[PDB]
């Protein structure tokens, strides 16, 4: 959380997370935000926590027919409050080094 | 009988000297030929030679939805939607590229403009580029297709709830609410189709022009 | 046109043919488990025949060839 | 006259590793003939389409528009527009990835 | 399994018929690109391609879309 | 046209192409001498916090007569060196771009449709 | 406006003879219905080949080969001639 979350993108540390707690095997987020079992596609977890968090967008889709707006799940919404249960703790102790860690 | 459009002069201070001299080089081009009576909700299938390849010709289908342009260099914008996906070619009428054009079902919607097909649902656009012409009668009246359009939602291309479009080709009541048709009728201003000096009376105009069409045969 | 001209010009451009071999290739030899052959790989064996020899051979009488004696006997009739 | 016959008397001059001449139906629209034809290297795609312009300055086509090469930045295709025919200069592990000798075969039945 | 077992040997044969006086493109690959079409692709697929895919040959049998020169 | 960030379409058959989430590609240089592009133009794109060069083929934007006005700006991917990302095209692209300069022979042999 | 601005450079495409037109490429200073002042070129490239006008004027009584009722350029297209294909 040292930079905005605006420069690098929401989405961008929202796969991120999906590295980190899958595989260091800390599966710690299935227990407060348990979708169905685990999951490890961005597209998916943001769909299932906007659905139990009750989250609507309203966003231009670029058709070949022209510019249609459909309701989504929100996304950014969605890899906001992923990323704010990351840094009050109710996701999991981390470390970020295992990746330099192993060796 | 069906005078098209560009023969008739726009109303100005042009000499009508100018307008003789286009009409000639019009009534040479349509020798070459062949151009139908088609409307603004006529389907056309044209077919043009153009310098970008080495020759060859390209058949583009589409409803002739704006059909302005008035002088030699006439213009008429066809649609497509073919696969999934919006084609918008301005085809002039007198461009020598051109070798036939025919029609494929020869009708009229209500309005003067099918602009608002932009805004339509795509499935009252699309058209079958390989689909047969329809049979046509003789000696009857155009027909005349009260096919009111559904539309997407509320951020459309253009403002077609205002009176000043004048559109009757929309099923405007299931898709806008009564708050915002008081508002749109706001704009109403009912002068405009009472006054006397904004209408172009042109009755006299056409004799001129028939005239000039049947001695050139 | 001899008999014995048959045995060692169609052999030959399968001689050539790599995907089939020696080891199995006797006058009775098998086609699915004898030579280890496809349903399509069947008309590979035609067409390296029609290139060289025929260019009359039919469809429905080029499946039943089956084994390298019916090859010679049956396009023996053919000239 | 610079046609499709020669063609083949030129790219089999170098010993090209393939050659791939499709005509396209006249109802479709960039050419009458598309050329593909691969290489060993980049450095024999790239002298090859050097010579096959070599042909066409000397044998004349007067009125008919100049030869730009396109690709010349890059290794893996190379592309040279004519009037008649279009030829392409591939790799052969570029030649799988874009399978380009189904796609003006089979117009709209492909992967 | 398919819309015609003998189909597939049919549209085999006819596409080497239409091969073999092939004269600019080369022959030696013609035939690969043949056999690499249906090698891979008509051995196990699922139900409704199994008819996809022969239908596709036989476009390709036409040359309406494109011949090989 | 297409200025600096613009909504437009990538038409490719590329796996960066078919984006989740936020999609929605926005543009963010134009290779003019103008901040205006036109059919056959490069331009830059940020797609997925990743930028990447682009080819304007066909634009929203009213131009010469007898050339299509597609109804979504839609732009083909490229890379610094001239050919495109993907292996197939299935929108309908213009033929206007043989005449024109540029890199646009490696596109052409892409599109199944030319309208 | 209203001041005596010069456009130079513009081809004559196409004559009629029989209702005095020019037909001048691109635009023109002024209104319709305006006068203009009609000289030859001043370009340095475009105002040494004069050889083949008629220099003093156009004399209409010479009668040699009489100018039909339209004259055209080379690269004009005929109203009357066929749709050009480019093949
Ligand atoms: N700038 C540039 N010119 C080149 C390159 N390779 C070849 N040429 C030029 O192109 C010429 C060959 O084309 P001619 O039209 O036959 C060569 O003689 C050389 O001058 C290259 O990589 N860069
Ligand atoms: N006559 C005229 N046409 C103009 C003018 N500005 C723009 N246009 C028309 O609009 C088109 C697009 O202009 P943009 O500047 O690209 C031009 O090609 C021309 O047809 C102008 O000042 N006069
Ligand atoms: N890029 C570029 N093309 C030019 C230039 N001069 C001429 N051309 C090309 O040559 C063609 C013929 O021009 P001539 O000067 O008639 C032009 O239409 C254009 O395609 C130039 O300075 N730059
Ligand atoms: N033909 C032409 N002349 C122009 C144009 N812009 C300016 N001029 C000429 O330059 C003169 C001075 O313009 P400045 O912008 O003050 C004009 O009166 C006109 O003669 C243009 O776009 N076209
Ligand atoms: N076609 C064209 N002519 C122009 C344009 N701008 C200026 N002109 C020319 O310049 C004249 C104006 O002269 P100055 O701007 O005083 C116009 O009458 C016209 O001849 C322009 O954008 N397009
Ligand atoms: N399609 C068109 N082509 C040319 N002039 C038009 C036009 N539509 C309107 N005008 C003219 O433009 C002026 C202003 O029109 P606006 O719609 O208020 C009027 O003089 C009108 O006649
Ligand atoms: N400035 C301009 N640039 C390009 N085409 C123009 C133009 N003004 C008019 N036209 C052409 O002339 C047609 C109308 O003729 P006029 O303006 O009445 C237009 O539809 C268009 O084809
Ligand atoms: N000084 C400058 N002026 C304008 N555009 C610039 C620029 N520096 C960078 N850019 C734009 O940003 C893009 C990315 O450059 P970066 O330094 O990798 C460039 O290709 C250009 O479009
Ligand atoms: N004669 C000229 N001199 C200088 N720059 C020119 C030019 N013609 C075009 N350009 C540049 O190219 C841009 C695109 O113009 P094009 O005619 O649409 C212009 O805005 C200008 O930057
Ligand atoms: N002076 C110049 N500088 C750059 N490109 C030019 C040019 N003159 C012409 N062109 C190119 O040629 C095209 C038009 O061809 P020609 O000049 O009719 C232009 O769109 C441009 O690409
Ligand atoms: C069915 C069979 C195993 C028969 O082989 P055997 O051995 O004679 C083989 O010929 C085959 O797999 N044919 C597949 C035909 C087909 O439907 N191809 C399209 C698949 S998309
Ligand atoms: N008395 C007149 C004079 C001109 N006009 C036309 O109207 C044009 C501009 O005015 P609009 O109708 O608002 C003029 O260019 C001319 O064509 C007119 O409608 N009535
Ligand atoms: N003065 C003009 C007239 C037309 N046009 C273009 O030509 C097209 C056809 O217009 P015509 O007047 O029917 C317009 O939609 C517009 O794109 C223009 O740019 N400027
Ligand atoms: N890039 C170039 C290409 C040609 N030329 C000139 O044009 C002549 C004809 O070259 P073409 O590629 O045939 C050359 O011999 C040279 O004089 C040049 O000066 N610069
Ligand atoms: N700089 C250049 C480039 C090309 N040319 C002309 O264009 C022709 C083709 O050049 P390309 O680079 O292949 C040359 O033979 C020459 O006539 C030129 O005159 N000057
Ligand atoms: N100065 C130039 C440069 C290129 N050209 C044309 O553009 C072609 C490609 O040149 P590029 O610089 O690669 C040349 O072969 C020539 O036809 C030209 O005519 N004059
Ligand atoms: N000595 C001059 C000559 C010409 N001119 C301008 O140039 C125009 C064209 O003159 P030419 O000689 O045709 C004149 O109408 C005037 O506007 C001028 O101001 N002073
Ligand atoms: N800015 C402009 C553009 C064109 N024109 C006129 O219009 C003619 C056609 O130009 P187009 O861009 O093809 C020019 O030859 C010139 O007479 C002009 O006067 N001012
Ligand atoms: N902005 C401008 C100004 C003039 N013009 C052209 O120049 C002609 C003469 O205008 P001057 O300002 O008198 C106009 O009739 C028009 O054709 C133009 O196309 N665009
Ligand atoms: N900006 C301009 C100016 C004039 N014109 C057109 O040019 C012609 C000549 O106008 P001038 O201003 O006299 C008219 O048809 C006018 O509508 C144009 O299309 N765009
Ligand atoms: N009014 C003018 C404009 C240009 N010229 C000259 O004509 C030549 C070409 O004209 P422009 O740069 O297109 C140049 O030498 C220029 O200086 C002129 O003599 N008088
Ligand atoms: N201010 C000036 C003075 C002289 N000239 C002369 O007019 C000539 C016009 O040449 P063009 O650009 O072809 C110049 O080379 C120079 O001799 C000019 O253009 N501008
Ligand atoms: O005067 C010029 C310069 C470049 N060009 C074109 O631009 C291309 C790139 O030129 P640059 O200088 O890299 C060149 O190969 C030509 O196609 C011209 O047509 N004329
Ligand atoms: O370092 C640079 C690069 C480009 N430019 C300007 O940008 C223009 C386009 O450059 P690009 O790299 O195509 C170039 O013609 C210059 O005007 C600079 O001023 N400095
Ligand atoms: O003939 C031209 C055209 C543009 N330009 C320059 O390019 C700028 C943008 O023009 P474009 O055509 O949009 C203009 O403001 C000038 O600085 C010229 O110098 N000459
Ligand atoms: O009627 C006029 C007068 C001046 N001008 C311009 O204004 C400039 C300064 O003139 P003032 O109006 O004194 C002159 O050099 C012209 O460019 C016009 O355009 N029209
Ligand atoms: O932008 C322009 C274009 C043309 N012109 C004038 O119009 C003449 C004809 O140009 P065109 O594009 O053929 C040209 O020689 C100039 O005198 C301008 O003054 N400005
Ligand atoms: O875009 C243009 C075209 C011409 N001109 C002027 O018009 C003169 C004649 O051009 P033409 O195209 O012959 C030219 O020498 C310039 O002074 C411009 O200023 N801009
Ligand atoms: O303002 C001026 C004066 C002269 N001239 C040109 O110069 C010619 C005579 O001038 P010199 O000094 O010969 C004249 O006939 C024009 O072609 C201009 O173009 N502009
Ligand atoms: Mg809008």
């Amino acid at each position: 959380g040292t930079v905005l979350d605006h420069l690098v993108g929401e989405e961008t540390m929202a796969d991120y997370l999906l590295y980190t707690l899958n595989k260091h095997q800390r599966f710690g987020y299935v227990q407060h935000y348990g979708l169905g079992s685990a999951c490890d596609n961005v597209e998916r977890v943001l769909k299932s926590v906007a659905v139990k968090l009750g989250k609507t967008q309203k966003v231009k889709v670029l058709t070949g027919t022209g510019n249609v707006n459909i309701i989504q799940p929100n996304y950014p919404a969605a890899a906001r409050d992923f990323l704010q249960t990351f840094r009050r703790g109710l996701l999991g102790s981390v470390m970020l080094d295992l990746d330099v860690l192993r060796g | 009988r069906f005078l098209s459009p560009e023969f008739i002069p726009r109303r100005g201070r042009t000499d009508p000297l100018k307008f003789q001299i286009e009409r000639k080089d019009m009534l040479e081009r349509r020798k070459v030929l062949h151009i139908p009576e088609f409307y603004v909700g006529s389907i056309l299938r044209v077919t043009t030679a153009d310098p970008y390849a080495s020759g060859k010709i390209s058949q583009f289908l589409g409803i002739c939805i704006q059909r302005s342009g008035r002088g030699l260099g006439a213009t008429f914008i066809l649609r497509n939607v073919i696969e999934g996906q919006g084609v918008e070619i301005c085809f002039e009428l007198y461009n020598p590229r051109v070798q036939e054009i025919q029609v494929v079902k020869l009708e009229k919607r209500l309005d003067d403009s099918l602009l608002y097909l932009r805004d339509a649902l795509p499935e009252y656009s699309t058209f079958d580029v390989n689909m047969k012409p329809v049979v046509q009668e003789p000696n009857q009246k155009v027909p005349v297709n009260e096919l009111k359009v559904k539309m997407k939602p509320k951020p459309w291309s253009k403002r077609w709830e205002r009176p000043n479009f004048n559109i009757k080709g929309i099923r405007f009541d299931l898709c806008l609410t009564e708050q915002q048709m008081k508002e749109a009728q706001k704009w109403n201003q009912p002068w405009l189709e009472f006054d006397m000096m904004r209408e172009y009376d042109t009755s006299k105009i056409e004799a001129a022009i028939w005239k000039e069409i049947e001695a050139s045969k | 046109l001899t008999l014995e001209g048959i045995q060692d010009r169609v052999l030959y451009v399968l001689k050539l043919y790599d995907k089939i071999d020696p080891e199995k290739l006797s006058v009775n030899s098998h086609f699915m488990k004898d030579l280890g052959l496809d349903s399509l790989d069947q008309v590979e064996i035609i067409m390296a025949m029609e290139d060289e020899f025929g260019f009359e051979i039919p469809d429905i009488d080029a499946e039943k060839l089956m084994c390298p004696q019916e090859i010679v006997d049956y396009i023996a009739d053919k000239k | 006259k610079f046609d499709i016959d020669m063609m083949v008397s030129l790219l089999r001059q170098e010993n090209a590793r393939d050659i791939c001449v499709i005509q396209v139906p006249p109802e479709m629209r960039y050419t009458d003939y598309f050329v593909i034809v691969s290489g060993t290297s980049t450095r024999h795609l790239h002298a090859m389409a050097f010579y096959v312009v070599k042909m066409y300055k000397h044998l004349k086509c007067k009125r008919d528009p100049h030869v730009k090469i396109e690709g010349k930045d890059t290794d893996d295709w190379l592309c040279v527009d004519f009037g008649s025919m279009v030829i392409h200069l591939m790799l052969p592990e570029t030649r799988e990835i874009y399978e380009l000798e189904k796609l003006w075969t089979l117009r709209s039945y492909d992967d | 399994a398919p819309w015609s077992r003998e189909a597939v040997l049919s549209l085999y044969r006819a596409l080497l018929r239409q091969g073999r006086q092939l004269r600019y493109t080369d022959r030696d690959f013609y035939f690969a690109s043949i056999r690499r079409e249906f090698r891979k692709n008509q051995k196990l697929e699922d139900a409704e391609a199994r008819e996809r895919q022969l239908e596709k040959g036989l476009v390709f049998l036409n040359g309406k879309l494109g011949r090989i020169i | 046209a297409i200025q600096k960030m613009t909504r437009v379409r990538v038409v490719d058959n590329s796996a960066l192409g078919n984006s989740p989430y936020h999609r929605a590609p926005r543009c963010i240089h134009v290779y003019k001498k103008n901040g205006v592009g036109k059919v056959g133009d490069q331009i830059l794109l940020a797609i997925k916090g990743q930028k990447k060069k682009a080819l304007i083929v066909g634009h929203c934007m009213p131009g010469p007569r007898m050339t299509p006005r597609f109804d979504s700006n839609n732009v083909v991917l490229i890379e610094d060196n001239g050919n495109p990302v993907g292996t197939r095209i299935k929108t309908p692209i213009p033929t206007s771009l043989r005449k024109r300069e540029g890199e646009y022979s490696k596109v052409l042999a892409i599109a199944q449709n030319f309208v | 406006g209203n001041i005596y601005r010069t456009e130079y450079g513009l081809k004559v495409w196409r004559i009629n003879t029989k209702h005095n037109i020019i037909y001048v490429n691109g635009s023109v200073p002024g209104h319709k219905n305006c006068l203009v002042k009609v000289k030859d070129s001043k370009l340095p490239a475009y105002k040494d080949l004069g050889k083949n006008l008629p220099f003093p004027t156009y004399f209409p009584d010479g009668d040699e080969e009489e100018l039909p009722e339209d004259l055209y350029d080379e690269n004009v297209c005929q109203p009357g001639a066929p749709s050009i294909t480019f093949a």
